[PDB]
């Protein structure tokens, strides 16, 4: 998945 | 005497056309051809054949719902030997008994899309107009005169014709190659792409002008972009990033564009569920490749290291992710200044048309006034982060790592980071940082002094020393911190979404630190760590400032009752003022000091002490010798322990 920091 | 011609039929020559125009897969049922290049029709006639001396033939083409010659969406042209360069022409290349072989050319700047072909056969005194059929006109990377021209066959094969590639996921240090079916030449896709265009906002706004403008690969790319993820219902994909995809299909599940396009159409052009960056880019890539614009998916990687305030700022849209994928397309940019022909970045992920196309060279040069949406792309591969803790570049966060794409005609990754960014610390990388982000500094302040017990203000003191107003975001927060490095719960937080900084000005932004907050979550340290994060979100530059704060204990007042002669006759006065707003229970003093006493005088207190209410005690001292002597005191309470103090004498 595209993951937010 | 001569009779008018009767067309038996029109042969579209789907094979030789599909071959020469590189549309063999798209020419199963229907003629599709690329612009700026001759294609072939063969007229079969019933009876007499064409005779140039007798018959005059004209053709008419229209595309779209409001064709007009001035807009380029309509054209009439004769059948004749003289063939002008770059115009709509038709000429004869073969003539047998019954057949007449025609060769048609379109301008290299012809609008793409569906056309209806009509023929008017005028024989002497008469004439008869009628429809031949339809061809679809696409972009032509093989055509030197075309804006999407691309001079390498291997690249034309890769970025237009190849229907599988790799999309790069993972992290900077663990890259994974995920295979993908673009399938731009599968059944239905070409039509669905054409539909995507004819539902786009600019088409509804002005269908005629829209169809005219589909001559521009800039225009189409821009349109192709903001339609994959529209805020409308007409958009193709719905994004979701919360591992809750039970409603539809999982972003990770997809292995192709095709099935998404179909679902979208087959359900009245309604968002398919669900997508993420790389699914949007693949979908855009498919649509763009289909229409003939050389395109590729790219992955940019970020990495973040140490609860650093940046991590905290995000932990709880335009944010920083583990990776992000967009597409690049190949075209000239005569809308811009000279020298921006080449790769143009397009971001179909969340004019509504965002983002792009913008030249990749514009990003590396930091010419962020170059259309379209240069700062947004720049932000995706540039983040400047700086600390102050009394300048000092921070590296808890790196953006613009291993920007990746599939190599031409090989099952390999190609690192294209150099196209976006100059080498770190280079004359160019600085030169370009300038051109982008045309004195700004921040520290922590207290002002008045801090007492364990009391409430007090801390300030983010920001100074816009430059002439440029900035619109920043400010997080200003405080947590308790331990002598051995641990961090405690929040005891003060102020977030400000909009903080303007008028030129050549300053601000001191208060946060209140309340006893109620910190008092019960404190350690023996008496340490509060204040931290301000200042975001300029356009350029994606950050200022961090941190400062540790010691909540001092209350002073013990000590006074010398009596006279200082090298004899006797002295008494001790020792007072403390409770700084808390609470009953301070079980109070006691200790006093001692060699040369003043040889009897540590412990005095207990039966009366609980209030807020502000001080507490005096006494002690008789019998000094002995002459020189310097220091009395030493300790204080204890239920909730306030180990507050020392001393006083010199003689
Ligand atoms: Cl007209």
């Amino acid at each position: 998945p595209a993951l937010p920091f | 005497m001569a009779e008018e011609l009767v067309l038996e039929r029109c042969d579209l020559e789907l094979e030789t056309n599909g071959r020469d125009h590189h549309t063999a897969d798209l020419c199963r049922e229907k003629l599709v051809v690329r612009r700026g290049q001759p294609f072939w029709l063969t007229l079969h006639f019933e009876g007499r054949n064409y005779e140039a001396s007798v018959d005059s033939l004209t053709f008419s083409v229209v595309t779209g719902p409001a064709p007009s010659q001035e807009a380029g969406t309509k054209a009439r042209f004769p059948l004749r030997d003289a063939v002008e360069e770059g115009d709509w022409t038709a000429t004869v290349v073969d003539q047998q008994d019954c057949t007449l072989s025609l060769q048609l050319t379109t301008p290299a700047n012809a609008p793409i899309g569906l056309y209806r072909l009509s023929l008017e056969a005028s024989t002497g005194y008469q004439g008869s107009s009628f429809v031949l059929g339809h061809f679809i006109l696409l972009f032509n990377a093989w055509c030197p005169a075309d804006a999407v021209y691309l001079d390498s066959e291997e690249e034309r094969q890769e970025y237009v014709l190849t229907q599988q590639g790799f999309i790069y996921q993972g992290s900077a240090k663990f890259i994974k190659n995920i295979p993908w079916n673009f399938g731009q030449f599968e059944d239905g896709i070409l039509d669905i792409c054409l539909i995507l265009l004819d539902v786009n906002p600019k088409f509804l706004k002005n269908a005629g002008r829209d169809c005219s403008r589909r001559s521009s690969p800039v225009y189409v790319g821009r349109v192709v972009s903001g339609m994959v993820n529209c805020n409308d219902d007409q958009g193709v994909l719905l994004g979701r990033w919360d591992n809750n995809y039970g409603d539809g299909v999982s972003p990770m599940s997809w292995i192709g564009s095709v099935d998404i396009l179909r679902r979208w159409k087959n359900h009245g052009c309604q968002r398919v569920k669900y997508g993420q960056c790389w699914v949007f880019a693949a979908v855009a890539c498919t649509v763009l490749r289909c229409l003939g614009i050389p395109t590729r998916v790219v992955t940019n990687y970020n990495s973040a290291h140490d609860s650093n305030l940046l991590i905290e700022y995000f932990r709880n849209s335009e944010m920083i992710w583990n990776f992000h994928c967009w597409v690049e397309s190949w075209m000239t940019r005569p809308d811009l200044q000279p020298g921006y022909e080449g790769w143009q970045a397009l971001d179909p992920t969340p004019g509504t048309y965002c983002c792009g196309p913008v030249p990749v060279r514009a990003i590396k040069e930091g010419d962020l006034s170059t259309k379209y949406d240069a700062p947004f792309v720049f932000a995706e591969v540039n983040a400047d982060v700086v600390d102050w803790i009394q300048k000092s570049i921070n590296r808890s966060l790196i953006v613009g790592l291993k920007i990746s794409t599939k190599s031409v005609g090989r099952d390999e990754r190609e690192d294209i980071t150099h196209t976006y960014k100059y080498p770190e610390g280079s004359s160019e990388e600085r030169e370009a940082f300038t051109r982008a982000n045309h004195g700004m500094a921040m520290r922590i302040r207290v002002g008045q002094s801090m007492n364990m017990g009391s409430d007090f203000d801390v300030f983010a003191h920001i100074t816009n020393n430059t002439a440029e107003e900035y619109v920043c975001r400010l997080l200003l927060c405080a947590r308790t911190v331990s002598y051995n490095g641990i961090l405690g719960p929040e005891c003060g937080t102020k977030y400000l979404l909009n903080l303007n900084l008028e030129p050549f000005s300053e601000k001191s932004v208060p946060l209140c630190i309340l006893y109620e907050k910190y008092r019960d979550c404190l350690t023996e340290s008496n340490l509060i760590k204040v931290r301000a994060l200042l975001v300029e979100p356009v350029i994606n530059s950050y200022l961090l400032a941190e400062r540790d704060l010691y909540l001092e204990n209350p002073e013990i007042k000590i006074r010398i009752l009596g006279e200082p002669k090298q004899k006797r006759k002295l008494v001790a006065e020792v007072s403390l003022q409770n700084p808390l707003p609470v009953a301070l229970e079980g109070c006691t003093f200790t006093v001692e000091g060699a040369g003043l006493t040889e009897e540590q005088k412990t005095v207990e207190i039966p009366d609980p002490v209030e807020a502000g209410e001080e507490v005096k005690v006494r002690m008789d001292l019998l000094p002995l010798h002459m020189g310097l002597h220091k009395l030493v005191v300790n204080f204890e309470s239920d909730k306030l322990k180990a507050v020392k103090g001393f006083r010199n004498v003689i």
